[PDB]
Parts: structure tokens; sequence; C-alpha cells
């Protein structure tokens, strides 16, 4: 995975209304999420869920093509009736280890 | 070389394209020639400047508008088009 | 004089004030690299007297009682970083402006 | 309609015989210049001079030909049929306008640029100053030594220069000594009219002798 876009998240530092991690912790459990993709350079997922419990990796509107390996992964936990997240993922092909500072 | 290789042979215009309410000018300017099911400025091109002033549907400051956006020279030069597209707009 | 913390100023380039807002205060979650400009600031120059070529000058722009430099906040050479939390604090009696 | 310009018109210490209105066009495009960079070109020096307002909006043109060169001044007569052929051949009919370039800001550049203008225009007024005279057997006293020329300070802020080509070989002269000659350029120089003397020509001593008998 190379970028995300939390809905109402300015910068990675910041908290979200609703949900027992920080926008970090987040980052740093998408970062460790297994995804094949099949026919395609990059791809973009989206992730909607809405209510108390965890969300887990499996609640990703998956595409054609895109398959997730191990859908018990878990992000992150709602911890509310009214607190939702809505996040665009993009996951792409590579080789190695890209940093950030490398290569918005 | 040859030794190791052998033993892995058994695995391998563009004011004219955007639309009138692209424009920087305000939503009303947009308006006027858009009242005349126009969505595009190359349709605003495709007809004359008399032809829109025969019609009430601009206003005097749409008119300062229309030159306001007619002093770049960008739109509403006086063109004829086929009906939209120029050779450089083609399908591809 | 005093100085402006408008980003109305001048010598500036779309990599001058690209990051702004339109009251020089940068964003809260603009990435920045080391050398930009995070607050614009500028300075008045120098007083003297009212010049014979200037002389139309002396009173015909509002706020022409002041020159204009530029003594902007930049990043230190060499740091990255986002900026995560803004403060503005205000004398009483200034006007607030609209960051503020 | 502030009346400030009209006012600011009549300062008018050193602009009084100098063009008035022509000051303010300049003034004018120098508020539009200093910080503008996006439009479509960049502002107009052609502006309509309504002495009343003082503050002439800067308006743009159209031109009207028979060509296809300068493309946002350019008309024809099949474009002038949309209004009814009312546009002759030739005329420089203005079809648009323009506004102007801020604030607190980009206004000590457009003083900057007010600057800029002035001194065109005093460059113009010293280009005239010496056409007036065309060439004549003037003094003056040296200032700065240049690599192969010499700077002369007249009265009324003028400024000549003296070629080493046109000086003696042996005669060197230097700062805050006086010297006289016949001028030959007040014409196309650079940026006006660099007074460029000629103290070696036979004319420059005709007066000379005339000066004392």
């Amino acid at each position: 995975v190379t970028e995300v876009e939390i809905d109402g998240v300015l910068h990675e530092y910041s908290t979200k209304e609703g949900v027992q991690e920080d926008i970090l912790e987040i980052l740093l459990n998408l970062k460790g999420l297994a995804v094949r993709v099949q026919g395609k350079d990059e791809v973009i997922l989206t992730l909607n869920k809405s209510g108390i419990g965890p969300v887990t990796a499996a609640d990703i509107t998956h595409d054609g093509d895109v398959e997730i390996v191990k859908p018990q992964h878990v992000i992150c936990h709602l911890t509310d009736e009214n607190a939702s997240i809505s996040m665009r993922i993009k996951v792409q092909r590579g080789r190695g280890y890209v940093p950030a500072s490398t290569r918005e | 070389a040859t030794i190791l290789a052998e033993q892995l042979e058994a695995f391998v215009d563009p004011i004219l394209l955007r639309p009138v309410d692209d424009l920087e000018l305000t939503v009303r300017s947009a308006n006027c020639l858009k009242a005349e099911a126009i969505h595009y400025i190359g349709d605003l091109v495709q007809r004359t400047e008399v032809e829109l002033l025969k019609t009430p549907n601009l206003g005097k400051k749409s008119l300062t508008e229309i030159k306001d956006v007619l002093a770049s020279r960008g739109l509403s030069l006086g063109m004829r088009l086929e009906n939209w597209p120029p050779a450089s707009i083609a399908d591809e | 004089g005093p100085e402006e913390i408008t980003a109305d100023i001048p010598n500036v380039g779309e990599a001058a004030l690209s990051k702004l807002d339109e009251s020089g205060i940068v964003y809260i979650g603009a990435e920045v690299t080391g050398g930009d400009i995070l607050v614009g600031k500028v300075t008045p120059k120098g007083e003297t007297q009212l010049t014979p070529e200037e002389k139309l000058l002396r009173a015909i722009f509002g706020e022409k009682a002041s020159d204009v430099k530029d003594s902007s906040l930049r990043v230190p050479n060499g740091v990255s970083g986002t900026v995560i939390d803004v403060q503005v604090f205000t004398r009483d009696g200034v006007e607030k402006d609209k960051r503020a | 309609m502030n009346k400030e310009i009209l006012a600011v018109v009549e300062a008018v210490s050193n602009e009084k015989a100098l063009p008035r209105e022509k000051i303010f066009e300049a003034l004018e495009s120098a508020l539009a210049t200093a910080t503008k960079k996006k439009y479509e070109q960049e502002i107009d020096v052609r502006v309509q001079i309504d002495r009343k307002s003082g503050d002439f909006d800067t308006f743009r043109r159209w031109l009207v030909v028979d060509e296809v060169t300068q493309p946002t001044k350019e008309i024809t007569l099949e474009a002038a049929r949309y209004e009814d052929e009312s546009l002759n051949l030739g005329d420089y009919v203005e079809d648009q306008i323009e506004s102007v370039t801020f604030d607190r800001i980009t206004t000590q550049t457009a003083k900057q640029v007010i600057v800029q203008k002035v001194r065109e225009a005093e460059r113009a007024m010293v280009v005239d100053q010496f056409r007036e005279h065309e060439g004549e057997i003037i003094t003056g006293v040296v200032k700065k030594v240049n690599r192969d020329n010499i700077s002369l300070d007249l009265g009324n802020n003028a400024e000549a220069v003296i070629l080493r080509e046109d000086m003696l070989p042996r005669e060197n002269f230097r700062p805050g000594d006086r010297v006289r000659g016949v001028l030959y350029s007040v014409r196309p120089e650079a940026r006006g009219a660099q007074l460029f003397v000629t103290r070696s020509k036979p004319e420059m001593l005709i007066e000379l002798f005339r000066i004392e008998v």
C-alpha cells in the first residue's frame, strides 16, 4: 500500500472523533495489509464502515480483481453509534522497500 | 556461467473546450450563454455575437462580461465550426 | 509603521506562497520542506523624506505611510515536517485578521 | 470618482511642462504591472484617458486589420459583418477591458514600477532636452573615470560621455578639470540621449578663438 486518505483527517498526526486509535496507528495497521492484485499497476480500494466494533480488513469494497488474502486483519475500532470512518486506500506493485522520504 | 545457466533451464482552443461555468467570471455571465442550451464555449464561438445580441436572454452586464471574455480573443471571435470538433479535437 | 502579517507581499513565486492561505499563515496539515514560507511577513524600510519623484506617492494608496521589504518566517534549512498546530496571539486593540 | 488623482494631477513641481496625462497612464499601468503574472499576456499601456475620471480603468483594444499578426489585437471585415460592417479597414477599435494588481504587498512593487515608469518619462524628457540644443560648444566638469571613456557633469542635472578615441593621445584628463567641446549625439544613443562630445574636431576651436577675440 502507498497512500491513504481518511475523510475528516488533515494530517496524519490528528485524531478522528469516534475511533480509539490515532490516525498514525491506522496507518501502521494499513501498512501491514496483505493484498493481491491481478491485472493492474495500481488500484484504489474503498472502505466504509459504521457502527460499534472493529473495522476488519474484510470491510473493504473489493474490486473485480483485488483479493484480500487475510480478511480477519483488524485496522481500528469504532466506538460509538454514529461515528464512522470512510477512507480511500491506494495499493500498487513494486519491488523492495520504497520509503516516504524518497518519493501528496 | 554456462554450467550455472544449464543448471537452470528446467525452471525458467482550450478556452472553447472548457465549460462556460469554468470561466473566471461570475455564474451570471455563464448562465446568460447557458440559457440558449449552451454548455461549452465552443458553442458560443460557433454562434455570432450579433446573433446573441438579438436575444434578450443576455443582459447589459452580461454584454460587458462577454466583452471582458472576448478581450483575451479565445472565444467569440466570429468563427465557424463543423459542429463541435476541430481537427486537433479528434476523437482519440 | 508596523509590520504586515498578510500574504500580500512582493518578491514572491507560485513557490513563494502556494501553500499559504489568503492571510499569510501556513495551513494546518501542509507538509513543507526545508526553506519554504510558513508565515509571510513584510516590514517597513527607509523613511527620510518625501522625494520630488515620489511626491505623488505621498498619499495615493491608502496605506502608503510605510514601505515594503521582506522578513517572512521560513523553515530553517535542513528540516522537513508537517504543520500540526498553529497558535495566534493578539495584543488587545489590534485588528484580528480572518484566520485569527 | 474620489478626486484623489485630480489633485494628484496638479502636483505639479516637475511634470507641469511634461505630459501630465501620459504620467497617469504610466503610473496606472505601473499599479497594474508589479505582481501580475497570470492573465493572458501582461497589461496595456493604452487606456481610455478620461481626465475627469483620474483613475482611468486600463481598457484593452482589438485593432481592426486585414491580417493575422498580433492575435489579441486582430479584427477583419468578415468579423465586422457581425457588427453590421460598422468597422472600417485599419482602425484601433477597443472592445475589451483590464483591472489592477492589488494590495499592501504589490504596491511597493507598484511604487517600484511607478518609479520605473517615472524614470522612463524622465529619460524621454532628457532626450527632448538634448534635442533642443542638438550639439553645441558647451563645457563641463569630469566626475568619473571609466575604461577608454570620460564622464562629464554639466548643469540642470546633465551628464556627458567623452570618448577616448575623440580625445588627444598624450593629453590625459582626470576628475576636477573643466573641458569644453562640441557634442554630436542627441538622437539614437542608449535609453535616451548619451551626450557624446568631441574635443579634437576643427569646429571645436572654431569659436574657441571667437570666445577670446
